[PDB]
RNA sequence: CUCAGCUUCUUAGGAGA
RNA sequence: UCUCCUAAGAAGCUG
């Protein structure tokens, strides 16, 4: 029984510095899918309207 | 309404500016910081809007550092 | 007897009020607001029909009165510090009586002016208004401007105030005048401030006597100490910066190489204070105890004003070593303790041990002189020098914004429009110029002279609080560090963390270098860094970061003390009480004590940091410092004191790789700040009292025992210069009855009686607010403060948590909650990016729940359901960590006893008093 | 036996990071001696009466190099207008400014018109005058 | 990237019943 | 199996 419990903190120190590096690599991808998610979510007409302008082209 | 989703939209929106390494720029990281602590401390939907409006426009601009095509399908 | 009587008195005018008069007799004392004797005021005219503040007084006297102070003014006439006087004789009734007329009196006397300055009230300042516009200090239409007063949102009231300087120096030397002509005709009597006016003048000589007339004594005890506030308030001592001492005429251009100003401070004590009859030290390492060390820094804190501020600081001298020069500090010059000079200075060294090449280090000597002159206008703060070759810009980042739990708690029915519960606490981002702007806020600390008499008897009065712990050093093997992975300071910061050096130094380095510190002065370097942290207000906090060694010698000099004060329960400093388990009920039913009307009250310092006047930390130093009777020798504790104020006090602060001077307040991030600021809360309490008791009419008192009181404590005030230990032990019982106080660092809550506090007995908020005003440069608003007349409520806010009386089991009991806003904001906005992802991180969120339990007991459902939310949100977290272990591993988590934190009970046993 | 051992190679391990923040400190504290000017710093220490000068007055007196920190135009046109200007009884010549952003400003681009085009504040730095 | 206090969880070890 | 005490690591709150 105590091998087990050896077992299973090697594995729940694995999983922990596997999540640690996925979550901390992509950040950057993450952040900017989040952030335009969120604005999708807001549905303000200004917004909307700045980034359709922006998409097609027309930055300010 | 919308408060707090603007307020949440508007602090991922200034960390996302700051991953573009923004704050090189004292003049636009300055002006992004006071629109998002604005932003944080509104009391009025439409104030908020408005400076999210403004402190989008400033991501937007730098249309190479971001691909917004790509982002938004 | 309107027209000749007038005639007799003259270009005049024909013709209740409540005046501030220090008292002491038979049967009343104090330093009160009296009703104004039956006299006629007949105001003088210019010649172009302009009354100016010239009035005439003529009082009716009996004869006998009337002959002694004949007597009296003709033995002191000719003094040009006197005000004319004029006796007559005048028929009423058929008979003659007599009249003394003063003449050309100012409307106000010094008295008024200090009662003003120092019971001051925001409603009720017409007088402070009156003087004010009267002597030009400004017009009736700079009161229109709201927070005229406020020294922080309006610091030009500062120059407002300093315009009266002139006349208060003015003042100082006709005292000065008056107490030679006192001495030369041998007239003995009490000078008291309503018996000066404003020009200057003394005009009442009832109580006088004669005497030889070479041994006259006056009595200047209460006049001087009542007055020594207004003295810093409003600057009086500028004109001695000046050539001639004309305010007309250029600076003193002083020798830049000068540091050593003893006769120049001689020279202002006997220009000032010639017959103040206590010995006056320049330089604090003469005096006797730590009450000597107090009175006479209270004079280096008035003088050193005068002096040039590069003048103060390190004094660097050249020394040897291998026959290469080092520039080291081997001594110090403090605005407070004047010149102090290291005893263990060697030149020609051979060889650098561990010790000294740490304490070489340590010196800001070597930095300033290696580095660039800097001139920094962003601040006021003295700029000494540039480090580097570039300025750095530290930045605040944003949070990071845990999506999922916003999500989740959406779906819950969380931030909907309306609701009580909204999103308040973030974290705020700050660019380039912002830790500087901190820094700048030390503007607010300003030199503030205390009324030295009063805080002789309030330092008893709270070492009275600390009787029941004990202290002393300890050996380098019995200190206790909590961690060691924490910042050694600058320089050493670029080497290692504290575990570096609390390894390469032996126990016998480091008993060496605290033996070291017992004979000489280490000045050190601070490092001011930005907290990144969640909060409600955009402001950005800096943290002082000291360096090891003098973290390593202030643990083992106070180490013991605090750790006894930390492990003490009942008492009146809480450090070290847990709010848990039932700790929070026996806190509040400690503080509430069996008091006759309770009711609650409590205040939080604004700008408590950057605001503290140095004499008061000095005093809190000397407070805990008296546990060292035994294993100290007087040298020994004053060098101690020296290295405190040198190393947490005026030390040099590294901000943006350059070096500034710190004008003072209590260094956030030293061994003993938490312990130092409930001293001076404490203090400013017990000073709150003692002014409240002093400033009532001791005729309207109806208890005996309170009006004996009164007259015992302005005794042991201004008349009594041994310490009456029978009195501070009455006092201090009689505060522990009727105002029970619960310190903790700069937050208190008070139960006090509440019918003494009506009848002017005890302290209230307004005397809170006087004391805070003329003691701390702070104006206290009355939102800042709070009031609960009703005990079952509790306290309003403690320690950021309010108060509820619940019932658990058959009883009920005050548990602590939170703003649910905090606990929201922790759970949606992290600091870490691997903090956004929930399965790594179920611990923080149980200890979220452990803080949010309480909630559930509240009668508002959207504060209850946040505890509600935690659970199921742990519940998900676990459910989804299993399916990941899975999904990863062909595997089974089989942890059944995690069932456990997604039940109440698991939280509700963290507030029952069975542990 | 185990413990043994690992306590000596933890004795082993502090003495060898003792030695390692001994050098680095020494060679830290006579680094900084070689940039200092020896010529002023004798005439001052010299000119004292005991040896002792307060510290404040080592960089006023001394330094060859000035730094200016400005953080709008109005205080620049106060302070350092101009290609050279006096301070601390002294007069100094600009050698180079630049901005926020650690980026050379030429003097023809600090006016009132080109002020917000600027990122404040602007650091100056200057050297002593007259040798 | 400071001082101090309190609390939760995990692991190694010692003692007692 | 239970309790206490030493050390190490993670985390939360407070002034
Ligand atoms: C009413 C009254 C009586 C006497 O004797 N007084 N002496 C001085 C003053 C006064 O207020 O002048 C400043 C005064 N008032
Ligand atoms: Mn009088
Ligand atoms: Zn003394
Ligand atoms: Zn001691």
């Amino acid at each position: 029984r105590k091998l087990e419990k050896m077992a299973d903190q090697a594995m729940t120190q694995m999983y922990k510095q596997a999540r640690s590096e996925d979550k901390r690599a992509k950040v950057t991808s993450a952040m900017q899918t989040m952030l335009f998610t969120m604005l999708r979510k807001l549905d303000n007409d200004a917004l909307n309207n700045i980034i359709n302008n922006a998409r097609d082209g027309c930055v300010p | 309404s919308k408060m707090s989703d603007v307020k949440c939209t508007s602090v991922v929106l200034l960390s996302v500016l700051q991953q573009l390494r923004v704050e090189s720029s004292s003049k636009l990281w300055a002006q992004c910081v006071q629109l998002h602590n604005d932003i944080l401390l509104a009391k009025d939907t439409t104030e908020a809007f408005e400076k999210m409006v403004s402190l989008l426009s400033v991501l937007l601009s730098m249309q190479g550092a971001v691909d917004i095509n790509k982002l938004c399908e | 007897d309107a027209q000749s009587f007038l005639n007799r008195v003259c270009r005049l005018t024909p013709c209740v009020v409540y005046r501030a008069f220090d008292i002491y007799n038979d049967k009343v004392a104090g330093f009160a607001k009296f009703l104004k004797t039956n006299c006629c005021r007949f105001q003088e005219k210019d010649e172009d029909d302009n009354l100016i503040d010239s009035y005439f007084v003529v009082k009716r006297h009996t004869f006998s009165n009337y002959q002694h102070e004949e007597t009296i003014y003709n033995l002191l006439k000719d003094c040009p510090a006197v005000a004319k006087h004029d006796f007559f004789k005048f028929r009423i009734d058929g008979d003659m009586v007599p009249h003394i007329s003063r003449q050309r009196l100012t409307k106000y006397t010094m008295a008024d002016l200090v009662y003003a300055l120092r019971h001051f009230d925001e409603g009720n300042c017409d007088t402070l208004k009156e003087i004010l516009v009267t002597y030009n200090c400004c017009d009736d239409d700079y009161f229109n401007k709201k927070d005229w007063y406020d020294f922080v949102e309006n610091p030009d009231i500062l120059r407002v105030y300093a315009n009266l300087g002139e006349r208060v120096r003015q003042a100082l030397l006709k005292t000065v005048q008056f107490c030679d002509a006192m001495r030369n005709a041998g007239i003995v009597g009490v000078l008291t401030l309503d018996n000066q006016d404003l020009n200057g003048n003394w005009y009442d000589f009832g109580d006088f006597i004669q005497t030889t007339p070479g041994s006259g004594v006056p009595v200047v005890d209460s006049y001087y100490s009542l007055l020594m506030p207004i003295l810093t308030l409003t600057r009086a001592l500028t004109a001695e910066s000046h050539v001639d001492t004309d305010l007309t005429k250029p600076y003193i251009k002083w020798d830049l190489l000068k540091y050593d100003f003893t006769e120049e401070r001689l020279k202002l004590f006997d220009r000032y204070f010639k017959y103040w009859d206590q010995t006056y030290h320049p330089n604090c390492v003469n005096c006797l105890d730590d009450r000597c060390i107090l009175h006479c820094a209270n004079f280096n804190v008035l003088f050193s004003t005068v002096f040039p501020p590069t003048s103060f600081g390190p004094l660097v001298r050249k020394i040897f070593v291998d026959g290469v020069p080092f520039v080291v500090s081997t001594g110090y010059h403090f605005r407070e303790l004047g010149v102090v000079h290291n005893q263990d200075v060697n030149l020609h060294s051979s060889r650098l041990s561990f010790k000294e090449l740490l304490v070489y280090a340590a010196d800001p000597a070597m930095h300033a002189a290696s580095g660039n002159l800097l001139l920094d206008k962003r601040t006021t703060c003295f700029s000494v020098a540039a480090l580097t070759n570039n300025v750095a810009f530290q930045t605040v980042k944003p949070g990071n914004f845990n999506k999922d739990f916003y999500d989740f708690a959406v779906s819950k029915g969380f931030f909907k429009e309306g609701s009580s519960v909204e999103l308040k606490h973030f974290f705020f981002a700050q660019d380039g110029n912002a830790a500087i702007s901190d820094y700048d806020y030390y503007r607010y600390n300003l030199p503030t002279m205390c009324d030295i008499r009063q805080l002789l008897f309030v330092v008893e009065v709270v070492d009275k609080y600390f009787d029941c712990y004990d202290g002393g050093c300890i050996n380098a093997n019995q200190v206790i560090v909590n961690n060691l992975d924490k910042s050694a300071g600058f320089p050493f910061n670029k080497w290692g963390k504290a575990r570096l050096y609390y390894d390469s130094m032996s126990y016998e380095d480091q008993d060496a270098l605290f033996a070291y510190t017992k004979r000489n002065v280490i000045p050190t370097i601070t490092q001011m860094n930005l907290k990144y942290a969640i909060s409600a207000k955009n402001r950005a906090r800096t943290v002082a970061g000291v360096s090891i060694c003098s973290t390593m010698t202030n643990r083992q000099f106070h180490q013991k003390l605090l750790k006894s004060i930390a492990a003490t329960r009942g008492a009146t400093v809480v450090i070290g009480t847990s709010k848990f388990y039932g700790g929070w009920h026996n806190m509040l039913k400690t503080v509430y004590s069996d008091v006759e009307n309770p009711h609650l009250m409590g205040w939080d310092y604004p700008k408590c940091d950057r605001a503290m006047p140095n004499m008061l930390r000095i005093m809190a130093s000397l407070v805990l410092a008296r546990k060292h009777t035994t294993c100290c020798s007087l040298s020994h504790r004053f060098y101690r004191l020296a290295n405190e104020c040198a190393q947490v006090l005026s030390e040099m602060v590294m901000c943006g790789g350059s070096l500034y001077v710190k004008p003072g307040g209590t260094s956030s991030g030293d061994a003993t700040t938490a312990y130092a600021n409930s001293v001076f809360n404490i203090c400013q309490a017990v000073t709150a009292n003692v002014n409240a008791l002093l400033s009532t009419d001791g005729n309207k008192i109806a208890d005996k025992y309170v009006r004996n009181l009164q007259h015992r404590l302005y005794e042991c005030l201004y008349r009594n210069r041994d310490v009456d230990t029978d009195f501070v032990n009455e006092f201090y019982a009689y505060l522990r009855k009727h105002f029970s106080m619960m310190i903790l660092s700069d937050d208190a809550v008070v139960c006090f009686n509440s019918t003494y506090a009506s009848q002017g007995l005890v302290a209230s908020i307004k005397n809170f607010k006087s004391v805070l005003y003329y003691q701390n440069n702070v104006f206290m608003s009355e939102a800042k403060c709070w009031t609960e007349t009703d005990l079952t409520k509790g306290p309003h806010e403690f320690c950021s948590q309010h108060t509820m009386l619940v019932k658990q089991g058959d009883d009920y009991v005050y548990l602590p909650y939170p703003d649910p806003s905090r606990i929201l904001g922790a759970g949606c906005f992290v600091d870490d990016i691997v903090k956004t992802d929930g399965t790594l991180m179920i611990e923080r969120f149980v200890s979220l729940a452990i803080d949010a339990y309480p909630l559930t007991k509240h009668p508002n459902q959207e504060y209850a359901d946040v505890f509600h939310l935690y659970l199921q949100y742990i519940r998900k977290l676990h459910d989804e960590l299993t399916g990941h272990m899975l999904d990863m591993y062909s595997v089974m988590l089989t942890n059944d006893n995690t069932s456990r934190y997604w039940e109440p009970e698991f939280y509700e046993a963290m507030y029952t008093p069975h542990t | 036996a185990d413990q043994a051992m690992t306590q000596m190679y933890k004795q082993a391990r502090s003495e060898d990071k003792r030695a390692k923040v001994t050098s680095a400190m020494q060679t830290m504290l006579f680094t900084m001696l070689r940039k200092l000017d020896n010529d002023a710093l004798n005439n001052i220490i010299n000119n004292a009466r005991d040896g002792c000068v307060p510290l404040n007055i080592i960089p006023l007196t001394t330094a060859a190099k000035l730094m200016v920190v400005i953080p709008d135009y109005n205080t620049y046109k106060n302070t350092c207008d101009g290609t050279t200007f006096t301070y601390a009884s002294a007069l100094w010549e600009i050698q180079q400014v630049v901005d926020a952003d650690s980026k050379i400003v030429q003097l023809s681009e600090i006016s009132m018109d080109n002020s917000p085009n600027l990122a404040w504040p602007l650091i100056v730095t200057a050297l002593r005058a007259n040798s």
